């Protein structure tokens, strides 16, 4: 016959930001993976015009400088040291990680909430009398 | 052969409880004759940094807009797009318009569109309820 | 009529409302994680509640 | 405010959020929003809120 | 008897307005926003239905 | 699952997540505004409902 002659994303798994799909094996590429943080990239390479690649965070750290080494861990060691490209994970933006990295505008605002159980129905008794 | 070798305007808008005017507003000058939100944030600002200000004042009264037909911002970003301030310390709401023209921090305080309604209370009376 | 209006809605409320209620009462305890920045969060605070 | 006769119910809406403004290309800028970050950790933005 | 009992049912129904559903409800009780602003801005370049 | 919990209260401290760039990048200011046209879009709010 005719014979010739001759950007790293990542994140951690985190629900519902990064969660499993059910034939994740039966899978490849960066359709294995599936959830919110997963369509936040697809809008920033939709509104930006770039090509991705979904990775895992080895360690599973987040990020935190040792006092004694002072290397930091995580995504935050793997943006520093050149390991990765580019974070898209919920990674909170702190003043001792702008003295290394920067940061865009807080898509997400939130704080410290309360954890209660749902009121059921408790028993009266005796109060039942004089309610 | 190888290269040429060598070798503070703040401002604001009247609103409250960001900038509010003291009492005794003209038995003083300064940037002491107004109170409020921002004046201590810019008083804390220039405590962590170290840099002596200047409190003006934006005069039309006007936010921050761009007209069509102009292409002219007013207000305080028309001040600091045209150099007639240094630095804005008000709080006016970081839009993509206006990222594109002027810099900004991040966000110091996080709000929402609310719901403001007519609070009704549990005025019961006594006798006049009774024969309800 | 109230007996009657106390078994019709049984729209039970919950005992907890707002942030001070931790501090106003004791019987029901309440928690944080044993590591993390909302133990510096509480730690470093200066607020007195 | 008096006479104290309204409340505000529900959560937010919308992501919305104040911050400092700078001029673009500001030297000074950065410095300015490392202490705002300090401002907030350290919790006096709570203080004068509060 | 019936009547009272009515009326202290009256007494424990619906709670008062908590979201944005809660007043797209309902139809008696009006609402407004500012003439001109991001605001309006806002619902008029909505999406939500 | 089991539906059994619930979450009262107001948020007590000013936290946001964002999307984090190395420093000296040029990347960093489109992406801040592809995240800035996506909040003003109500993108976000619909990705969170
Ligand atoms: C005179 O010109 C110099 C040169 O541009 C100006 O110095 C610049 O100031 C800006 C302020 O942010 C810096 O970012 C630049 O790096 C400076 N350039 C140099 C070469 O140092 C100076 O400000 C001008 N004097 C004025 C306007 O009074
Ligand atoms: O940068 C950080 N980002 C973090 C992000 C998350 C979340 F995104 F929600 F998963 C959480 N979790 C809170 C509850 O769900 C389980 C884990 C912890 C984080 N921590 C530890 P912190 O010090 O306690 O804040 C960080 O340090
Ligand atoms: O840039 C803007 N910054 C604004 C800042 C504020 C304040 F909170 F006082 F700082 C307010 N107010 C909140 C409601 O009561 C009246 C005054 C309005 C602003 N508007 C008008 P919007 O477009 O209707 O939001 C702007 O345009």
């Amino acid at each position: 016959k005719m014979v010739v002659t001759l950007v790293v994303v990542t994140t951690i798994l985190e629900s519902p930001y990064v969660m499993m799909k059910k034939n994740h094996e039966m899978l490849e590429g960066n359709e294995r993976y599936e959830g919110y943080c997963v369509d936040l990239a697809a809008e920033i390479a939709k509104h930006c015009g770039f090509k991705y690649k979904l990775t895992i965070v080895g360690d599973g750290k987040y990020g935190a400088r040792d006092a004694d080494t002072k290397i930091w861990n995580g995504m935050v060691g793997e943006l520093v040291y050149g390991k990765a490209d580019i974070a898209i994970a919920p990674l909170t933006i702190t003043l001792v990680r702008e003295e290394v990295i920067d940061f865009s505008k807080p898509f997400m605002s939130l704080g410290i909430s309360i954890m209660i159980k749902k009121p059921q129905k408790s028993k009266p008794g005796v109060f039942s009398f004089l309610d | 052969y190888e290269r040429f070798v060598p070798f503070i305007v703040v401002t604001t808008i009247l609103e409250s409880p960001y900038v509010m005017y003291k009492k005794n507003h003209e038995q003083l000058e300064g940037n002491e004759r107004y109170e409020g939100y921002c004046v201590d944030l810019a008083y804390e600002i220039a405590k962590h940094v170290r840099i002596k200000y200047k409190l003006s004042i934006v005069g039309d009264g006007k936010y921050g807009a761009r007209d069509p037909e102009t292409k002219i911002w007013n207000g305080m970003v028309g001040e600091l797009v045209y150099g007639r301030a240094d630095i804005a310390v008000a709080p006016l709401t970081i839009t993509l318009v206006r990222e594109e023209v002027i810099d900004f921090s991040k966000p110091f305080m996080s709000l929402g569109i609310s719901i403001m309604i007519k609070k009704p209370q549990k005025s019961k009376p006594g006798v006049f309820s009774f024969l309800d | 009529a109230n007996l009657a209006a106390f078994l019709t809605v049984e729209r039970m409320v919950s005992p907890i409302e707002s942030a001070e209620d931790l501090s106003k009462q004791t019987e029901i305890a309440y928690g944080t994680l044993d590591s993390g920045s909302t133990k510096e969060f509480f730690r470093r605070s200066k607020i007195a509640v | 405010r008096k006479p104290c006769d309204t409340m505000k119910v529900g959560g937010n809406l919308d992501s919305k959020g104040y911050g400092v403004a700078t001029p673009k290309g500001s030297a000074l800028g950065t410095p300015v929003n490392l202490a705002v970050l300090k401002l907030s950790e350290q919790g006096i933005l709570d203080k004068l809120k509060n | 008897t019936a009547n009272l009992a009515a009326f202290l049912t009256v007494e424990r129904m619906v709670s008062p307005i908590e979201s944005a559903e809660d007043l797209a409800k309902q139809t008696e009780i009006a609402y407004g926003t500012l003439d001109s602003g991001s605001t309006k801005e806002f619902f008029r370049r909505s999406k939500i239905a | 699952k089991p539906c059994d919990t619930m979450k009262v209260g107001g948020n007590l401290d000013s936290k946001g997540y964002g999307i984090a760039t190395p420093k000296g990048s040029s990347l960093g200011a489109a992406v801040n505004l592809a995240v800035l046209k996506l909040a003003e879009q109500g993108a976000l709010d619909k990705l969170k409902n």
